[PDB]
């Protein structure tokens, strides 16, 4: 999934091709401040999407709730469809 | 009233309405993107020391 987000941080336009002072002084000051904030924002997004040493401790947050759902008192593989089909068998049998 | 013949906008106001924003350095892109592609290198190379291929597709021994 981080590859899927990286692939759309890969199609970001090069703002570094508009840093020169001929683009500085032609532009409205608030638009240039917004442009430099947008460049700082891209550096934030790219610095955090390439923190791949965080994915292990992110995966350790999905493990305990899933692993507690598989400590079921009925069966590890039980679900709603099989339990509803077995209630269909149980209820439509002779009590 | 010779002061009213001078331009009323100060030199300080010229220097703050002309150099309004601190300009972006050319080396900032190289430094920031190289510091981030160092993590792209370290995680995903097969020759990186702390590579993430054995944490992701674990092994089959």
């Amino acid at each position: 999934l981080s590859n899927e987000r990286y692939q759309l941080l890969s199609q970001w336009p090069d703002f570094t091709t508009m840093y020169g002072k001929d683009f500085y002084y032609r532009a409205h000051p608030e638009d240039l401040k917004k442009f430099y904030d947008a460049a700082d924002e891209y550096y934030k997004l790219y610095e955090t999407v390439t923190e791949f040493d965080s994915l292990s401790a992110l995966a350790s947050q999905v493990v305990p709730n899933y692993a507690a759902r598989r400590r079921s008192t009925v069966h590890p593989a039980i679900g709603s469809t099989v339990a509803d089909g077995a209630f269909t068998n149980f209820l439509l049998s002779k009590q | 009233d010779r002061v009213l013949s001078l331009p009323a906008v100060s030199k300080n106001q010229v220097l703050e309405n002309v150099f309004h924003t601190a300009p972006k350095a050319p080396v900032e892109h190289l430094e920031k993107m190289v510091s981030a592609n160092s993590k792209v290198y370290d995680a995903l190379n097969l020759q990186s020391k702390r590579v993430l291929i054995w944490q992701v597709k674990p092994a089959l021994f």
